[PDB]
């Protein structure tokens, strides 16, 4: 139940985006200039972080965020495009960096003069490196026919892309949307645009295996960063939690229960095998032997002893059981659902229903496990009593 | 190695006339994207050349409208609407589908 | 719009190792991958081979053992080194980028570095 | 496997499959453990009855 | 796996102890007053 309300991640590489967004760090807004080409095993995206400065949204959005969590950092490979014969700078009033500044690693391809023809440049790039390439591009919806005719000229606008696994076509709707793509090695990612195309400048490449965070607390590197949640870091050997069912990382199993206590000691009666409450009526305090014991009382040599021979074997059995169960699994959960920007309602209802049923079965497994292990410990300690008696 | 064949050899063209030069390959030029990898550079004698047509049959950036070489399959033909003073040049047909990037014997166009 | 510029020895005796250099602006050998070509005296233009900005090289099968291209990433220039130079290697080396590799912007042929074998 | 599904439903499917994998693996571990204990007790109880 | 299939696990190989406890040369008095077994049975 107890959590540390800081992102305590000493010893492994960490990036605090803050105002930066993780969908930002591909695009390069003014809030991600120092995190444009980051490289770490952690991403901390905050609630206040906006991924774009110009208004707009990502199409196929949560899946792209789930890819960029699993990146290990980004190695931006400089895509070799030049765009000869057209204007490149398209800085808008919405983004502020030393005045007018657009995205650093894309380009608003705009005509040289207003109300003029847009040459139909059909760009192409090949992934020479033996790694999948994250290719991004953006489409600027005009918002009106006047802005379309002023910027990209009159007439209908048709922009298409093309790959071996992606030949899906676009049209502007008379306010920039970005659309990602997986580019295989030895494959070509051919664009074809007639204006209203935020052309990319550099290609995104994954580095390793990062596991990201969505929270609001600050970063304070002092711990080992095993498991995380939306308000800090929870690190323990305990197999179950109660704080948040959306914990991402090497995280314990969420339960509906408040706190399930495993009876790691034996049945106690203060002042199920047979005679736990039999001729040996009640437990007696004057004995120091552990979670078992053989207290002594005499008539000529009165004093308390301890039968360490079976007791230490019993403690080794209980501690081996403890190290078996408190051993946490190696499974790595990911951040499927989002708490800052909500997912689509139907898929989110499926996700909540699946997650609630998973917590039902894990809570019932935890309750039944605690119950059977309590019965196992009591029956075991009664069995060492019985074998001592015989 | 893809031998690129240029047709014809020389054009003693008269001023103001449509002039068309073709270039056939023994291998059909068609990139996976569907945009044929073929170019039409023109070398000014004793100097650095200049691309006139790119990606099979597409008007090149900063290139006069007269040049609009088309073609299809394995045989592509650069065409020019009129003949002018700057027209003089040894035209080369670049492939680009595979490596080697072969060119052409050239077309010595003159008046 | 990049600007290409070439330089190197002109009068060169045969058999020894040839030197060449070529300076560029703008792209700075940081994004697109360039290449080298060879034009024998008023003969057929040939393609020496391309070099990735990363460094991976791919020369023309015709001549491969006698040709090596310098990446030179830090400096804003890429050089060429040809071994076993011959009267056949007499040529007008051009330094450039091409359409078909992925950039669709002209070629920016660099100035001709005319070479000779003399004696 | 031959042609991948779209990534959101694919990640939902993979998360569901890994969760069901955890449930069945943990149930199999429990079943093996307590049925090994049940075999021990079902080996020992009638030996105790033989003894008495 | 497709069809009437076994259940997937993460474990390499789980083994169910069909036999009894072995003490070569949890219930009460296992290997107690008798020490060990004997193969001649
Ligand atoms: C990509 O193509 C090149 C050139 O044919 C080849 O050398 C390389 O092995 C290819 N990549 C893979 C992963 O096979
Ligand atoms: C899923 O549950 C969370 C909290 O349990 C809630 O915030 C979210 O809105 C739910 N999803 C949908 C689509 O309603
Ligand atoms: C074209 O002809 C050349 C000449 O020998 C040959 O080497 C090459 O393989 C031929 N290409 C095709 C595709 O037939
Ligand atoms: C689901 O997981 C399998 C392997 O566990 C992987 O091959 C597949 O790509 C994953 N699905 C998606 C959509 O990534």
């Amino acid at each position: 139940r107890t959590n540390i309300p800081r992102i305590c991640s000493k010893g492994k590489r960490t990036v605090d985006l803050g105002q930066c967004g993780l969908l930002g760090t591909i695009t390069g807004p003014p809030q991600c200039d120092q995190f444009l080409e980051f490289s770490a095993d952690l991403i901390i995206e905050r609630r206040e972080g906006s991924d774009v400065c110009y208004p707009g949204k990502f199409v196929n959005e949560e899946a792209l965020r789930q890819i960029l969590r699993e990146s290990g950092g980004i190695d931006k490979e400089a895509m070799g495009f030049t765009y000869s014969g057209i204007r490149t700078n398209g800085a808008t009033s919405s983004c502020r960096r030393s005045g007018s500044s657009f995205y650093a690693e894309m380009k608003w391809l705009l005509s040289n003069t207003d109300n003029a023809a847009f040459p139909q440049m059909t760009k192409s790039y090949k992934n020479t490196r033996k790694n999948p390439a994250l290719i991004v591009w953006g489409i600027h919806h005009s918002g009106s026919t006047a802005e379309q005719t002023k910027l990209y000229g009159s007439g209908n606008k048709l922009v298409t892309v093309g790959s071996s696994n992606y030949q899906q076509s676009f049209v502007p709707s008379p306010r920039i949307d970005f659309h990602w793509l997986m580019l295989n090695p030895n494959d070509t990612v051919t664009f074809s645009f007639n204006g209203a195309f935020i052309a990319p400048d550099r290609a995104s490449f994954l580095r390793g295996k990062s596991m990201g965070i969505q929270s609001g607390v600050q970063v304070d590197a002092d711990c080992e960063g095993d498991c995380y949640y939306s308000g800090g870091t929870i690190i323990s050997n305990l197999p179950f939690q109660n704080i948040d069912s959306r914990a991402v990382g090497k995280c314990p199993r969420y339960v509906k229960q408040r706190s399930l206590l495993l009876a790691t000691g034996m049945k106690n009666v203060p002042e199920l095998f047979g005679a736990i409450a039999g001729f040996i009526e009640n437990g007696w305090e004057g004995l120091i032997d552990g979670w078992y014991g053989f207290r002594h009382q005499n008539a000529q040599g009165e004093g308390t002893a301890a039968d360490y021979k079976s007791t230490q074997s019993a403690i080794d059995c209980i501690t081996g059981k403890l190290n078996r169960l408190i051993e946490k699994t190696n499974q790595q959960f990911e951040l499927i659902d989002n708490e800052f920007t909500e997912v689509e309602k139907q898929i989110g209802n499926v996700i909540n229903w699946t997650r609630d049923s998973i917590t039902e079965v894990w809570s019932y497994n935890a309750e039944l496990l605690v119950a059977m292990e309590n019965q196992h410990t009591i029956d075991l300690a009664d069995s060492e009593m019985d074998k001592l008696y015989e | 190695d893809i031998v690129m064949t240029q047709s014809p050899l020389s054009l003693p063209v008269t001023p103001g006339e449509p002039a068309s030069i073709s270039c056939r390959s023994n291998q059909s030029l068609q990139h996976s994207n569907g945009y044929v990898h073929l170019d039409w550079y023109r070398q000014k004698p004793g100097q650095s050349p200049h691309l006139l047509i790119y990606l099979g049959f597409n008007r090149a950036s900063g290139v006069p409208d007269r040049f609009s070489g088309g073609g299809s399959g394995t045989d592509f033909t650069l065409k020019i609407s009129r003949v002018e003073a700057e027209d003089v040049g040894v035209y080369y047909c670049m492939q680009g589908l595979q490596t080697p990037f072969t060119f052409g014997p050239g077309t010595t166009v003159d008046l | 719009q990049v600007q290409l510029q070439g330089s190197g020895p002109g009068l060169l005796r045969p058999s020894e190792t040839l030197s060449l250099t070529c300076s560029v602006s703008g792209v700075s050998i940081n994004s697109y991958y360039w290449s080298w070509v060879r034009q024998p005296p008023g003969k057929a233009l040939e393609w020496i081979g391309y070099i990735y900005y990363s460094g991976n090289t791919n020369y023309n099968p015709s001549l491969e053992s006698r040709v090596t291209i310098s990446v030179d990433r830090s400096k804003n220039q890429f050089s060429l080194k040809m071994t076993s130079v011959t009267a056949a290697d007499t040529a007008r080396y051009f330094c450039a980028r091409q359409g078909i590799f992925g950039d669709y912007g002209s070629d920016y042929w660099g100035p001709g570095t005319l070479v000779t074998v003399s004696s």
